């Protein structure tokens, strides 16, 4: 499945609604999500050692 | 209970006092009244029956089965109005229903704004005042069924605030094209997105985007260049707030797919200078803007 | 020392049963046996000054509390137990209460139990996010991913290794992701947002209901109706809303029909089993609702705002992670109610 | 101080928030009182279970959303709480269960205990086809009169006579009662079986413990069959 973009950018899409005026009132989650950014790299990471042996 | 004439004479009219006196001399005070559970003679509410109600009682002077006047002594000589208007307020408007006094005064934008606010929480004022709607495709489609060909109206519209926010909406209706446009306008507001704009006038650089069979080649332009692009792209740029743009469409020129491709290109194929700078850890300077700076 | 107090009552209780039993005995006797003989005695008796005292004291005492009274108005535990006679053996109900007395005092004599896992305590005594260790996560089975044959390679960065034909989730990352997710729940709870807990796998209801209760949130355990968020007016408009103050107490103000039809969108969606709730996740995206979900090795991480890598098949692992998130919400709620007091 | 609008029920986002909230309230009671023993009279099949109808519960349990299986789940929990031993029950359980009892209890019953009259006679009426019978049963020695006439005179068919005797044969009291039967309408079979039905209904007053045996024999059931106009 394609790496989704719209689930981790809710804050940025919401900020466009608020700046334009399409959304009058800031949502309760808005400040919380801004202070705790989601991880959005979704990369494959190399590994250089077998932790068991 | 039997009451003295004095008390009864302060509440009931003189004409009815004789009847009350005779009833209090024929019905013993120790009468144990019983309730009838077969025939309901009295109304379901309390009433002394001393006043004639203008609606719930027969109209004085009107002919009817129980009229007590002689046939030559009726007092209804005008028949152009309803004799007994409804009681109380004068209406029976169901609770929660409004009298249709005014018709045809609705604004479809206000109808879209009210519905979307209730369904999604968007501000009605922004929709009805800040947004501009432009139909892009309006055609009739048809489905072949056993009964016969069923026609439908298809409408593709674009909405935008001319300040970065633009949306594309589609709508279908078997009844009329106006209903299809209403649905498309409704859909377009729900799909509103922000598009990056360089200096709020153009796009960042050039875009070569493929949307299905449509090849879109869009180039940024100098201030005052104007919109020199396919007519479908022109309308979208107008709503979105793009003023300067050049471009050419190759291969498929299907209006529907040009519009969707353009919206997709403006979002998925652009990168702001700020986003490029942060990703690469470099400073990007607009030479033309610095030349005119302090 | 004070047993007589109860003994005084029991004496009356026994006497009352005796009076009632022989009141029913006289209810069978024909009137012809008692009435005429009783009346004859009075015909052969003469009332005295004292006898007359009760002739009118009882008339009023019976014309005041029996006839001219209001029939209605406009030892508490087990108050319906019928005690058995002191000579008779215990009744079944008394034996049950006699066993309950033993269970409280004696049944737990001899030893205490330490370092033993009790399943219910995961729901009722969840730890705080700061006290969670890799050991605790591992004890709950959170590290046990899916079969390597079912691997969704987009989770590669969460995998610690493969063991016994399954992928082992990296608990060091699970802990960091769990702490971040917990802080989000606490923030939204402290801000007054609506938190919905969604889980539709068998057995999850108990955890879901308690999580909602201690965060003053909401839960769905049976089925997510497709369209709950995108088609909310056709599904949830009929249900009742209410206005509440900063202390979460109902204001009692009647709501205008305009306010009772408006969509009430969750501020945060927690999904226990995202692989079976694609509909809800996509609606959350469309509705710009941040979401938290447990991401197993076969689950797509990018579909949620804050993923928590972990086993989603075990009720212990799910309830352990849900409990931590629920307590984080509780602390946020308690911090919001505390700032209102002071 | 700041006020906000929130869903009333914790189950707001479920398919039927009203039913799930009620089920949760009952489930809490069944968890808080898990230990309380259940009635041992349940084996005795106590005849008490007046729960509201599916349609009545739909007023409070989601209306159209209410599903039959959801109503079945409500009854399984209402009965379980109701079947807790009466001595060991508490107010909380009864308070919750009160709201789910049929409101027919508002009124009273229409049945008054039947008793022998001033002359020791049990009077019952019976009907079969177009026939009717009013019998007077008193303690006696087996004397029977039909419309003032001897049984062999009024009823010529021995099978009709055997039908009249059957209820007395079930309780083995053929020689313990005198019967004065009065019958009108229909024919011999309708009248004989209408008398049979009326004797069975009159015998229950003398010993109400034998009603179950009379019902099992089939003599207390009113035969509904009548001549049907061809349709
Ligand atoms: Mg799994």
């Amino acid at each position: 499945m394609k790496i989704q973009t719209n689930a981790v950018n809710v804050l940025q899409r919401t900020s466009a609604y608020l700046k334009s005026g399409l959304l009058k009132e800031t949502p309760a989650w808005y400040n919380v999500v801004a202070s705790i950014p989601p991880s959005t790299k979704f990369t494959r990471e190399p590994r250089f050692k077998n932790p068991s042996n | 209970q039997h009451y003295d004439e004095s008390l009864l004479s302060r509440y009931y009219p003189e004409s009815l006092l004789k009847s009350i006196k005779l009833a209090q001399q024929t019905i013993p005070e120790d009468t144990k009244f019983r309730v009838s559970r077969n025939v309901e003679f009295a109304p379901p509410y309390l009433d002394d029956f001393t006043k004639i109600h203008p609606f719930w009682d027969y109209k004085p002077g009107m002919p009817h089965l129980h009229a007590q006047e002689e046939n030559n002594n009726f007092s209804i000589f005008r028949w152009d109005q309803v004799q007994q208007p409804l009681p109380g307020e004068g209406n029976i408007l169901p609770p929660g229903v409004s009298l249709p006094n005014d018709g045809g005064r609705k604004s479809k934008s206000a109808d879209v704004a009210a519905g979307l606010h209730k369904q999604t929480g968007v501000d009605p004022d922004y929709i009805t005042r800040k947004l501009t709607m432009k139909p892009l495709v309006m055609k009739r489609v048809s489905n072949q069924t056993g009964k016969g060909k069923i026609a439908s109206f298809y409408a593709l519209v674009v909405v935008g605030d001319k300040n970065g926010m633009v949306g594309l909406g589609e709508g279908k209706s078997r009844e009329e094209m106006s209903k299809a446009i209403f649905k498309a306008h409704w859909d377009a507001v729900r799909n509103l997105k922000e598009i990056p704009r360089y200096e709020n006038r153009t796009i960042y650089g050039d875009i070569d985007f493929r949307y299905h069979g449509v090849k879109l080649h869009l180039r940024s332009a100098k201030p005052g260049f104007g919109l020199r692009v396919n007519h479908v792209i022109f309308e979208i740029c107008e709503c979105a707030g793009i003023k300067d743009l050049s471009g050419k469409v190759y291969k498929s020129r299907n209006d529907m797919n040009i519009a969707k491709g353009t919206i997709e290109a403006f979002t998925k194929a652009q990168k702001t200078l700020d986003e490029v700078a942060l990703g690469r850890g470099k400073k990007l300077v607009d030479v033309r803007k610095v030349y005119y700076s302090s | 020392p004070n047993n007589n107090d109860e003994v005084m009552l029991l004496q009356q209780k026994l006497l009352y049963d005796e009076i009632r039993s022989e009141l029913k005995s006289l209810s069978q006797v024909p009137e012809d046996e008692i009435l005429p003989e009783l009346k004859k005695s009075l015909e052969q008796d003469k009332l005295s000054d004292k006898e007359q005292q009760l002739e009118a004291e009882l008339s009023d005492f019976f014309r005041n509390y029996a006839l001219l009274n209001k029939l209605f108005d406009s030892t508490k535990p087990y108050p319906n137990l019928i005690p058995s006679a002191n000579d008779k053996p215990y009744s079944s109900q008394e034996l049950f209460l006699r066993q309950l007395n033993h269970s409280m005092r004696t049944a737990k004599l001899g030893a205490t139990i330490s370092k033993v896992y009790y399943p219910h305590k995961d729901i009722f005594y969840p730890p705080l996010p700061e006290n969670i260790t890799v050991e605790s996560l591992m004890s709950a089975g959170v590290h046990l991913g899916q079969s390597t044959s079912l691997w969704r390679s987009s989770t590669q960065s969460y995998i610690y290794g493969e063991y016994k034909g399954i992928h082992i989730i990296d608990l060091n990352q699970t802990l960091s992701y769990l702490k971040r997710a917990a802080k989000v729940v606490e923030g939204v709870s402290e801000s007054g947002g609506i938190i919905l807990f969604l889980g539709t796998r068998q057995g999850q209801k108990r955890g879901l209901e308690e999580a909602a209760k201690k965060t003053h949130g909401y839960y769905v355990s049976t089925r997510w109706i497709p369209g709950t968020l995108t088609n909310s007016t056709e599904i949830s408009g009929i249900w009742e809303k209410q206005e509440i103050d900063s202390n979460d107490n109902p204001t009692e103000r009647a709501l205008s029909p305009n306010e009772t039809s408006k969509q009430v969108k969750p501020d945060l969606l927690v999904v226990l089993n995202p692989t079976e709730n694609r509909n809800a996740l996509l609606e959350a995206i469309k509705s710009r609702v941040p979401t938290i979900a447990i991401i197993d090795t076969d689950s797509e991480p990018s579909l949620v705002t804050y993923p928590i890598p972990g086993n989603d098949d075990s009720l212990r692992s799910v309830n352990f992670l849900l409990g931590v998130l629920a307590r984080a919400g509780q602390r946020g709620l308690q911090n919001r109610l505390a700032r209102n007091n002071e | 101080l700041p006020r906000r609008i929130v869903p009333k029920l914790a189950t707001f986002y479920s398919a039927n928030p009203n039913h799930e909230d009620r089920i949760n309230r009952l489930e809490r009671l069944l968890r808080k009182y898990i230990k309380l023993p259940s009635q041992n009279n349940n084996e005795a099949q106590q005849t008490k279970a007046p729960w509201i109808s599916f349609d009545e519960y739909a007023l409070i349990g989601g209306g159209t959303k209410l599903k039959p299986t959801q109503y079945t789940q409500l009854l399984y929990m209402l009965n379980k709480l109701h079947n807790i031993d009466p001595q060991l029950t508490n107010d909380e359980i009864t308070s919750e269960l009160s709201q789910y009892y049929k409101k027919s209890s508002m009124l009273s019953n229409n049945i008054k205990i039947k008793t022998l009259d001033e002359f020791g006679r049990s009077i019952a009426v019976g009907k079969r086809k177009s026939s009717t019978a009013k019998v007077f049963v008193v303690r006696g020695t087996g004397e029977i009169l039909v419309n003032g006439r001897q049984l062999n005179d009024y009823f010529l068919k021995m099978k009709d006579r055997e039908s009249i005797m059957y209820p007395l044969q079930v309780i083995e009291s053929v020689g313990k009662y005198n019967i004065f039967a009065t019958t009108s309408g229909g024919g011999p079979t309708g009248q004989a079986e209408s008398i049979m039905h009326a004797i069975a209904k009159a015998l229950v007053v003398f010993n109400p413990l034998l009603k179950s045996r009379l019902h099992k024999a089939g003599v207390l059931t009113r035969d509904y069959r009548h001549v049907e106009r061809k349709k």
